[PDB]
């Protein structure tokens, strides 16, 4: 679980960083906010890690 | 505030933390997703271990 | 990189963050996953004195499509009387004489259903562009697309994790505090319920 | 009818859990482009790099700045960036196309997609068309 | 039957003295934001100058020295790509015909 | 022809039309997917014989 968190975070910071279209950094924020939502209470929204 | 717990307690205040508390309770920013080295096995630099 | 709600104050019962700030969950849950804008901050007063210019404006693009449209069923007219004229003047079958009368009005009538539509899409933004409230939510984001560009400096809207602590940030908790005083104060039924 | 029409609006407009599911909904709109509009964005591209690269050797004391061909010149610097992130918009569906098939082992299928999205944007980046080819043969391999 | 594990640490058996160490400096780092820390180097030793701070980002020594400030380049840019494949009359050809496109489509 | 249980579920059947049923049965069933008078009838065929 930390790992994906430190995964999609140094991703995101790419990203932004890099400057891409609003679809990519929006799915990567989505991303980022399900892996510390899954890190705090996995199966809490939806179907659990 | 008591950090060194010499078994003399009152109080067990719970409250909710922010990220002022969050980034002075700890001692450095962990940066990279790797955990050991996968020869040496010795704890990588800023990483989960470090 | 980007600020992350807490999962615990969003996914109870009662949610908490619904709670404070007087939202439904089934709407937070679109705002923090990214699934819709809403209206972090509103500008009342610039809009309050300026509306009479904005409406102008509003009125004046709405008349030059009500020009156009004329234009084009004027065209279509013009096409229609080209078509009666050069279907009365040969041999031709009077079936077939109506049904390209009945396909320039359908043309015509085209015209003037798209034109109603474009008003009635110029007239929606701008109820919305009127109505706009903050905790306010955009669906389909192509009305805010079209409600940015257009008096970008009159309000701000932004989704996600960072709107909602902007919205935490602008809030006063006295004022909502003393208001559902006043509403338990003077209620009545399922009102004064769900404000305790 | 419209009955149908009622039913698929209603079936369209429901809320899940699946995250890649309101992903594929986000990226269904744009449409795919032709080789012709490809090399036309491209030169876009290139002519809005070239373009701020003149103002970048203009932002020293170079020349000074006339107002017609400051704006236009801005404007074409503006408008390669709405080209390349055309392309990047148009060439999503193919990145998902190619993930589609790495995942059973380890990553996040939202995760091998994003880093796709990322090996397309080196692909647009490196990209060439008076080579006269798909732009998705090239990319496949950056993918 | 039985298993065993091991955390690859040695774990020692000693007295925690308090009165006699090895004597030892403080020395005062600065990030960025304004933020101080305080790191207690050995005495036989050099002081470095710049040090990663308990905050994460690097913070440089509070004392000036002047050490060497960058040392680095530009990794690459997609100008970087597009120059290292075409030349620049290439570009100026691209260029102008862009622009008569924009003057016929503005003016003309 | 005998009981008074499926007449009146006979006179509360609500939906008038066979292919009308199949595509009941496939919005019933199949969630978030728009109905077609096609794959709807084939499915049914897939499904239980």
């Amino acid at each position: 679980l930390y790992r994906r968190v430190i995964n999609r975070n140094n991703r995101l910071k790419r990203l932004i960083d890099l400057g891409a279209p609003e679809i990519i950094v929006n799915n990567e924020k989505r991303m980022l906010q399900e892996s510390v939502d899954a890190l705090f209470d996995n199966g809490r929204r939806g179907r659990p890690v | 505030g008591a950090m060194l717990d010499v078994n003399f307690f009152d109080e067990l205040r719970i409250g909710l933390a922010t990220a002022e508390d969050i980034r002075q309770w700890s001692y450095g920013e962990v940066k990279k997703p790797e955990t050991i080295n996968y020869r040496t096995l010795k704890p990588e630099k800023d990483g989960l271990f470090c | 990189a980007a600020p992350v709600t807490h999962i615990w104050y969003f996914k109870g019962v009662p949610s908490r963050l619904g709670y404070l700030l007087d939202l439904a969950p089934k709407d937070l849950e679109k705002i923090i996953y990214f699934a819709a804008y809403v209206i972090t901050s509103v500008d009342e007063e610039m809009r309050h004195n300026e509306l009479s210019t904005l409406e102008a404006e509003m009125a004046v693009e709405r008349k030059a499509v009500e020009d156009q449209r004329d234009g084009e069923l004027e065209a279509r007219a013009q096409k229609l009387e080209a078509d009666l004229a050069e279907l009365e003047a040969e041999g031709a079958k009077a079936d077939a004489r109506r049904k390209v009368r009945d396909g320039g009005e359908r043309e015509m009538r085209q015209i003037r259903d798209r034109a109603q539509r474009e008003l009635d899409r110029l007239e929606d933004i701008w109820s919305t562009f009127t109505k706009l409230a903050p905790k306010q939510l955009i669906v389909d984001e192509n009305l805010y697309r079209e409600l940015v560009d257009r008096y970008g400096e009159y309000f701000t809207g932004a989704m996600g994790a960072e709107s909602i602590q902007k919205l935490i940030e602008n809030f006063d908790i006295d004022a909502e505090a003393e208001s559902l005083r006043d509403v338990i104060r003077n209620g009545k039924g399922q009102k004064k319920l769900r404000a305790l | 009818s419209e009955a149908l029409r009622q039913a698929r609006k209603d079936a369209e407009l429901t809320a899940s859990a699946d995250s890649v599911r309101a992903y594929l909904k986000q990226i269904g709109k744009v449409a795919l482009l032709n080789a012709e509009e490809e090399v036309e964005l491209a030169k876009r591209i290139e002519a809005g790099l070239y373009a701020t690269q003149l103002m970048t050797e203009l932002s020293e004391r170079g020349e000074k700045l006339p107002a017609a061909q400051r704006r236009d010149m801005m404007w074409i610097c503006r408008d390669g960036d709405r080209a390349k992130n055309h392309l990047l918009e148009a060439n999503l569906r193919l990145v998902v196309s190619l993930a589609k098939r790495y995942t059973g082992r380890g990553m996040a299928f939202l995760d091998l997609i994003q880093e796709g999205n990322l090996g397309l944007i080196r692909a647009v980046e490196k990209f060439d068309y008076t080579k006269g080819y798909k732009f998705s043969t090239y990319a496949t391999w950056w993918i | 039957r039985v298993l065993r594990g091991s955390r690859l640490g040695a774990v020692s058996y000693e007295t925690d003295r308090n009165h006699d160490l090895a004597p030892r400096q403080i020395a005062r780092y600065r990030t960025d934001n304004g933020e101080e820390f305080e790191v207690p180097f050995a005495d036989d030793a050099e002081i470095p100058g710049t040090w990663l701070c308990r905050n994460g980002m690097e913070g440089t020594l509070i004392e000036g020295d002047l050490p060497e400030p960058k040392k680095v380049k530009p990794p690459r840019t997609h100008w970087d790509m597009l120059l290292e494949r075409r030349s620049i009359e290439e570009l100026e050809e691209l260029l102008k015909e862009r622009l008569e496109l924009i003057r016929s489509r503005r003016r003309g | 022809g005998f009981s008074e249980i499926m007449r009146s579920t006979l006179e509360k059947d609500n939906t008038v039309g066979t292919d009308e049923a199949l595509l009941d049965i496939y919005r019933k069933l199949r969630p978030g997917e728009p109905p077609t008078k096609e794959s709807a009838q084939t499915l049914l065929e897939n499904l239980f014989f």
